[PDB]
Formats: structure tokens, C-alpha cells, sequence
């Protein structure tokens, strides 16, 4: 039984610089490796097979190098498209087919700052009784954003969750949405809903409220 | 897709279940195939692959047998039948393809059908519209959405328009509460003018609990 070891786990890189993705095999393969490219919420996609050669329709930025126990896959100039999970294939061992353990590639891009929004909640989730306020943060980078609800000057906490996006494969930006959930009554309690954002890509923090 | 994968969302540990997988724009006949599932978290895992004639069948270790694959040529359809069900193993199941003369190695992948185990039972979503609130003039960009809430299990599929509407939409990764089900928002970012011009509805499906909803969101007066 082959073991299809790969590290690191996670690495991160600029727009434009090259990475290389190392694979390593336990029985020391004869040149029997196929490189997959998993996009988000995307099934994975062969990349090089032989471990040396590229597939049809990939571009030529993508590369095949190293041998028997050793393996790299060289990314060259990526695009914002270019984010994706990377796994190895072993064919050496028809009975079992192995992967590698998978390197997440996230990119590193300029700032941006989040647009925000305020979402009150729906007249038919008042039948329900219970209300959802949702907060919006569109397309900013870095990740780090601290999102606080703020009702008549007062700091909301246990009460909301919040849900961070999975990089874009066009601009690389992240989104942020933060809901808050109350019950119906506490929703009717209270007259002014503010949403305050604190993110790099501002220079102070925005909010942004509804008197309902 | 070209192969489009249609089986069970939920079932109780124990119990069988029976996959499938269709072919569409390619012959299907010369290819061998196989099925591959991929839990949430990021590890792949290869359980089963059949030959062009079904004469080569291999399994994996962990399942020992206990699933059962086969294939129709005539119908495009291959099927994998899962006799006894863990919770380990709930995934999401790729339908795989392998490649013409040149290796033994996969090259193209289904969208993928997550089957989950568990003794709890389904629930169907609730959906609330998430109106764009009246701001930014004319030139400015609003945004707007719909809030799915208390479904369980996994997954659930969202889009805009019937597909019409594919840009500018984020579908924010479902967030578990504390009450046990799950909950997400999926919102769209379009101009000003096109508010009260252009209709804008969201078709959310819940395979497991045969839940499909089309709903449309306008601006609240």
C-alpha cells in the first residue's frame, strides 16, 4: 500500500510570483504522477499528468518537474483565478489509488475596502418570532474585519455569527456576513439597528443603521 | 455538466443506498470509471473503479466489499450501491473519468453528490427575502439577497434567475447555530437603476428534503 505524502498543508503567495507545490511518494514512483487543481466549490481538475506533461486546455504557466520519490509543481505569474487546492495521483499501484494530503494556495493582493450593507429583517419572519438582521461586507482583502452590532448604544455579543467567503477566483477579494439573530419581541424592544465595520482598507470604522 | 450525478441526500447508518451517474456530451463506452468521495475538510479519497466492459472492478480497503459497482453502457448510467453505511462515511461523491490510451490517471470530475448519514431527521428551509434598503443615488451600487435558515442536512442549492444571474454573487458558506440546523445568506450586488425595472429571484433547492423554492425580492415600501 503507497503513501502519498504532501507539505506544506497551506502556502500563500503575491500576484505575479511563481510557487512550488512539493509531492512526495513512499515507493519511489517511476515517473507515475498526475497533478489535480481543485478550484472553490469546484471539483478537482487534472492538471499535469506523466508528472511532467501538460493537459490540453491548461495554460503553459503550470509545470511539471522532479522524479521517483520527488515531486513539484511550479505555478508561474498567477492569476486571481489561480486560487485552488492542490492534490497528487499515484497510478505505480493500480489496486490502490492515493492522493496527497492537498497544499491550499491563497494569494496575497492589495487592499481593499468592504462595501457595507444592512439587511432589516423580513415581515414574514416576524410570524416566525424570531428576527434576523444581517450585516454585509462585500468585497475587501485582507480578511481581517471586525464586524460589532450596535443597538441605542449597545455592544451585541453570543448573539450574532459570522461568515466569511471563500477567496474570489476573479478579483481574489473576500466577503464577510455577519448575522444577528433575536427574537421578536427584543427586535420590537429596541428603534435604532447599526452595523459598525473597522477594516484596514478604511480609515475609520463605517456604520450603518436603519430606524425600521 | 457531462456527468451529472443523481442519488440520496440523507439516510440512517445501517441502511443502503444507491447511486448514479450520467453521461451527456461524450461516449462513455471506452471509458473506464470510477468513484471517488472527498469529505469536507479537504482530504480525497478513491473507493471504487469499473472498466469499460465491467471485467476490472477495484475497491477499497476501507469499504472491503461492501459497496457494489456497476455500469449500463446503453442507458450512460454508472451506478454505485452502497450496502452498509457509517458515519464516516458521509462525503461528497465525485463521479470520475480516466483517460484514452495515454494513462491510468483521472482527468475529468462530476459536480459531485454529498451523501450524509445521521439518525436525525430532515427539515426543510425557511426563506427571507433580504431587500436592498434605499440609498447611493443613481450611480452608487446596492445590493440585495435571501436568507435560508434552519435546514439540515447539507447541501443546499442557491441561485439567481434560474442561473440568468451569475455575477456579483456571493453564497456565504452555511454557518451552524446552536439550535442544530444550519443557516446561510446568499446576496448579489447590482446597479440602482436596475431596482424596480428588473426582477430578481433567487431558486433555492433542498434535495434531501425535497424542498424547491423560487422566491423574488423587491425593494420594501
Amino acid at each position: 500500500d503507497i503513501q502519498m505524502t504532501q507539505s506544506p498543508a497551506s502556502l500563500s503567495a503575491s500576484l505575479g510570483e511563481t510557487v512550488t507545490i512539493e509531492c512526495r511518494a513512499s515507493e519511489d514512483i517511476h515517473s507515475r504522477l498526475a497533478w489535480y487543481q481543485q478550484k472553490p466549490g469546484k471539483s478537482p481538475q487534472l492538471l499535469i499528468y506523466n508528472a511532467n506533461s501538460l493537459h490540453t486546455g491548461v495554460p503553459s504557466r503550470f509545470s511539471g518537474s522532479g522524479s521517483g520519490t520527488q515531486f513539484s509543481l511550479k505555478i508561474n505569474s498567477l492569476q486571481s483565478e489561480d486560487v485552488a487546492s492542490y492534490f497528487c495521483l499515484q497510478y505505480y499501484n493500480y489496486p490502490p489509488y492515493t492522493f496527497g494530503a492537498g497544499a491550499k494556495l491563497e494569494l496575497r493582493r492589495t487592499v481593499a475596502a468592504p462595501s457595507v450593507f444592512i439587511f432589516p429583517p423580513s415581515d414574514e419572519q416576524l410570524k416566525s418570532g424570531t428576527a434576523s438582521v444581517v450585516c454585509l461586507l462585500n468585497n475587501f482583502y485582507p480578511r481581517e474585519a471586525k464586524v460589532q452590532w450596535k443597538v441605542d448604544n449597545a455592544l451585541q455579543s453570543g448573539n450574532s455569527q459570522e461568515s466569511v467567503t471563500e477567496q474570489d477566483s476573479k478579483d481574489s477579494t473576500y466577503s464577510l456576513s455577519s448575522t444577528l439573530t433575536l427574537s421578536k419581541a427584543d427586535y420590537e424592544k429596541h428603534k435604532v439597528y447599526a452595523c459598525e465595520v473597522t477594516h484596514q482598507g478604511l480609515s475609520s470604522p463605517v456604520t450603518k443603521s436603519f430606524n425600521r | 455538466v457531462q456527468l451529472v450525478e443523481s442519488g440520496g441526500g440523507l439516510v440512517q447508518p445501517g441502511r443502503s443506498l444507491k447511486l448514479s451517474c450520467v453521461a451527456s456530451r461524450f461516449t462513455f463506452s471506452n471509458y473506464g470509471m470510477n468513484w471517488i468521495r472527498q469529505t469536507p475538510g479537504k482530504g480525497l479519497e478513491w473507493v471504487a473503479y469499473i472498466g469499460s466492459t465491467s471485467s476490472h472492478i477495484y475497491y477499497a480497503e476501507t469499504v472491503k466489499g461492501r459497496f457494489t459497482i456497476s455500469r449500463d453502457n446503453a442507458k450512460n448510467t454508472l451506478y454505485l450501491q452502497m450496502t452498509g453505511l457509517r458515519s464516516e462515511d458521509t462525503a461528497l461523491y465525485y463521479c470520475v473519468g480516466h483517460v484514452r490510451k495515454l494513462g491510468a490517471f483521472f482527468d475529468y470530475w462530476g459536480q459531485g453528490a454529498m451523501v450524509t448519514v445521521s439518525s436525525a431527521s430532515t427539515k426543510g428551509p425557511s426563506v427571507f427575502p433580504l431587500a436592498p434598503s434605499s440609498k447611493s443615488t443613481s450611480g452608487g451600487t446596492a445590493a440585495l439577497g435571501c436568507l435560508v435558515k434552519d435546514y439540515f442536512p447539507e447541501p443546499v442549492t442557491v441561485s439567481w434567475n434560474s442561473g440568468a444571474l451569475t455575477s456579483g454573487v456571493h453564497t456565504f458558506p452555511a454557518v451552524l447555530q446552536s439550535s442544530g440546523l444550519y443557516s446561510l445568506s446568499s446576496v448579489v450586488t447590482v446597479p440602482s437603476s436596475s431596482l424596480g425595472t428588473q426582477t430578481y429571484i433567487c431558486n433555492v433547492n433542498h434535495k434531501p428534503s425535497n424542498t424547491k423554492v423560487d422566491k423574488k425580492v423587491e425593494p420594501k415600501s
